[PDB]
């Protein structure tokens, strides 16, 4: 594809976790590094908006690009800086919360069947807070 | 396939 934010976002919403995914979508933002300011306000807005299990798999294509980049010049080791404070915060929020996710649904069935009651489900809930 | 490794990049 010639470079747009449409294409971008689409290539980022299928963006996995494969070695293959994270590279082929690197080498093609690498040769389009011109548009590397819309390449990096893009990817921050998809990653804020991704599933918390995909937000980590955000975080290594800036790796790769950042890396496969420096050979070609700073523009994206410079445009990333702006934003990697905010994601990095970010992804450590999401997937705290997503991690601890099947421990709330297994609270949730205990204080639906009344397995303890309500006080000490809280003191549980709590525990992971 | 395998999974992403950050280290794969040649950069030192």
């Amino acid at each position: 594809s010639s470079f747009s934010e449409s294409a971008l976002e689409k290539k980022l919403s299928e963006l996995s976790n494969s070695q293959h995914s994270v590279q082929t979508l690197s080498l093609w933002l690498i040769h389009h590094r011109k548009h590397a300011g819309p390449i990096v306000s893009v990817w921050h807005r998809e990653l804020r908006k991704a599933k918390s299990n995909r937000k980590l798999t955000f975080l290594y294509l800036a790796n790769d690009v950042i890396q496969n980049s420096k050979r070609k010049g700073p523009e994206f080791t410079r445009e990333f800086e702006s934003v990697l404070v905010d994601a990095f915060s970010h992804v450590a929020r999401e997937a705290d919360e997503g991690c601890k996710k099947p421990l709330e649904r297994l609270l949730n069935i205990w204080q639906e069947r009344s397995v303890y009651g309500g006080e000490f489900i809280q003191q549980l809930k709590l525990s992971m807070e | 396939s395998p999974s992403y490794s950050p280290t794969s990049p040649s950069y030192s």
